[PDB]
This record gives C-alpha cells, structure tokens and sequence, in this order.
C-alpha cells in the first residue's frame, strides 16, 4: 500500500472493481473500446 | 459530456456530485478515492474570479445511486494544492475534500484506484484511451442521466501545438484528432470528474485524470486537459498521510 489505512480510511485494497460489473463477471457496454485501445 | 452516452447503473461507483450548499448548485464532478476521501479540480473550490472560495461549510457532495439510497455526505475539510496557478494557466488543478465520515460502500458506491509507477507508464501511453464522465453541457451553451465518453489520450507534442495556454508536465491531453472520425469531450462543468482507465492486468480501473480545463468543447483540433494524477500523487499522499 501507499496510503496509511488509518488516515486515508477504507479502499485502497478494495478499489477499481465494480460490484455491477467486475465482480459479477459483466462486461459494461464500451469497456471493450479501452481494451481495444492497449493492442497495438 | 459532449457526444457521450448514456451511463449504466453501477457503471462509475466512484462518481461524485459536488453541490453548492446555498443554494443548492451543481457546481462539479469528482470521485471518491477511499470511504472518506474525495478527489477534485482546484478551480471547483477555488477560483477568484468566478467568485469561487469555498468554505468546507459551503458544500455537500452526493454519492451513489440517481433518488432514494443515494448518498449525501458534509465535509470535513477542504485541501487545495499550495502551487495551484489559477492565475496563468491552471497548473496542478487538484484538490481533496475529506468527508465528514466515511460512506460505506455499496452497490452503488466504490472507490477507484490511484495509479502507481508501474501503472501509470504502462497506460498511460498516447492512443490509448480513457474514460470521462460528468452531468456537464451536452453541447457548447444538461444531461437527466451521467454521461460517459471514452477518449484516447494524445501526445504532448500536438496537445502543445492546439493551443497557445502554456501546458506542464502537471496536464495531458485526450481526444480525437479531426480525422480520426469519432468525436467527444468533457465540457463545463465536468470539472473535476474522473478520466478513469481499466487495467487489463488487475481488471481494476484506475484514475489518471482529472477534468480541468479546455477551449470550447468538442471542436476540431481541439482536446480536453486533464490534471495528470499521477504526477501529483505526492502531494495526495502528504495531506492524506499528514491529516
Ligand atoms: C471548471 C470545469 O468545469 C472546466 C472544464 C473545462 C473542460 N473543457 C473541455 N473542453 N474538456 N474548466 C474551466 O472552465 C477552466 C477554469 C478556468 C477557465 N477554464 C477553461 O477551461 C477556459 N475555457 C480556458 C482556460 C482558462 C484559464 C486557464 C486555462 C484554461
Ligand atoms: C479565500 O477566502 C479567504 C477569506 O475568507 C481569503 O483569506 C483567501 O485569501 C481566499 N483565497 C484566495 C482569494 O486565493
Ligand atoms: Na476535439
Ligand atoms: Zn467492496
Ligand atoms: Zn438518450
Ligand atoms: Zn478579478
């Protein structure tokens, strides 16, 4: 970590995943643009 | 957002709403970091000449879903950059506000991520492209739903050559250029807001700007410039780890 769990309070580890989408396996309607984006 | 789309639900559970107290105004996006810390432009709190000079008791953000469990948090305190130059040309357009405590986090509501160095040079990289999403213009003068637009960042050397405002090593640029053939661009008062980027890695999304500012919205030859959060990363970690 970066950030000192007490000062900057919960999420550091839990962040960047969305319980909507990564966390239940859905892709959103356009992510596939950015990934799309990284190969070449 | 200009020539943006519909957002889905849950789609950017970080998203912020940073209102006007007195009276209520919606006066910029942001995006929630942690459970109790808030990401933001400078010029949101802080901007003499459009009369902007909050007081921590002067705003209220809202957090969550669109009108029921949909969160609405005081602040507890408001952090603006020391070096901000909202006199020349926006350098280091960021600010953090710490709620007055923490939300819990929910369907609706999660934080993104900060990048670090291995992150931030493996996406943060011309052509590749990021997201914005805001409750901003939808043309150069409102949305009833957010907005979202994904846009691919450009390299410096054209960002410099598209405007004549002194651009630092603080910025970056994103957009299409005139021929690329897709359009799209934040545009006031998306100010604030994330321009996030998924990780193909982790498959975690990242922030690695902020909405600061731009010339007219969404014209050729034109891009948006966006507060380049990694760099700055420093200065988040000083107050976070200072307080
Ligand atoms: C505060 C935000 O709502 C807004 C974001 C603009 C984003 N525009 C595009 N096309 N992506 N920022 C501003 O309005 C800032 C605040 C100061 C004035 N400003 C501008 O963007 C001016 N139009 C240009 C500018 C003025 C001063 C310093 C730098 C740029
Ligand atoms: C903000 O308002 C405070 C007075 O309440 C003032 O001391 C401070 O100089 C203002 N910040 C400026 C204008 O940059
Ligand atoms: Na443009
Ligand atoms: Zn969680
Ligand atoms: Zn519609
Ligand atoms: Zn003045």
């Amino acid at each position: 970590t970066f950030f000192n769990p007490r000062t900057f309070g919960s999420g550091e580890a839990d962040c960047g995943l969305r319980p909507l989408f990564e966390k239940k396996s859905l892709e959103d309607k356009t992510e596939r643009e950015l990934l799309e984006s990284y190969i070449d | 957002i200009v020539e943006g789309s519909d957002a889905e639900i849950g789609m950017s559970p970080w998203q912020v709403m940073l209102f006007r107290k007195s009276p209520q105004e919606l006066l910029c996006g942001a995006s929630l970091i942690s459970d109790r810390w808030v990401l933001t432009a400078a010029h949101c709190l802080l901007y003499p000449p459009w009369d902007k000079n909050f007081t921590e008791n002067d705003l209220l953000v809202r957090i969550g879903k669109h009108r029921n469990i949909e969160k609405i948090s005081m602040l507890e305190k408001i952090y603006i950059h020391p070096r901000y130059n909202w006199r020349e040309n926006l350098d280091r357009d960021i600010a953090l506000m710490k709620l007055k405590k923490p939300v819990a986090f929910s369907d609706y509501i999660h934080p993104v991520c900060l990048p670090d160095r291995e992150t931030a040079a493996s996406l943060l990289q011309a052509g590749y492209k990021g997201r914005v999403t805001g409750w901003g213009n939808l043309k150069e003068t409102q949305p009833s739903v957010l907005q979202v637009v994904n846009l691919p960042i450009v390299e410096r050397p054209v960002c410099k050559d598209s405007t004549r405002i002194r651009i630092t090593d603080n910025m970056f640029c994103a957009g299409y250029k005139p021929d690329e053939g897709k359009r799209g661009d934040a545009c006031e008062p998306d100010s604030g807001g994330p321009f996030v980027m998924k990780s193909p890695f982790n498959n975690r999304w990242y922030q690695m700007g902020i909405v600061s500012w731009g010339e007219g919205c969404d014209r050729d030859g034109k891009y948006g410039f966006y507060t380049h959060v990694f760099r700055l990363k420093k200065w988040i970690q000083k107050v976070i780890d200072q307080f």
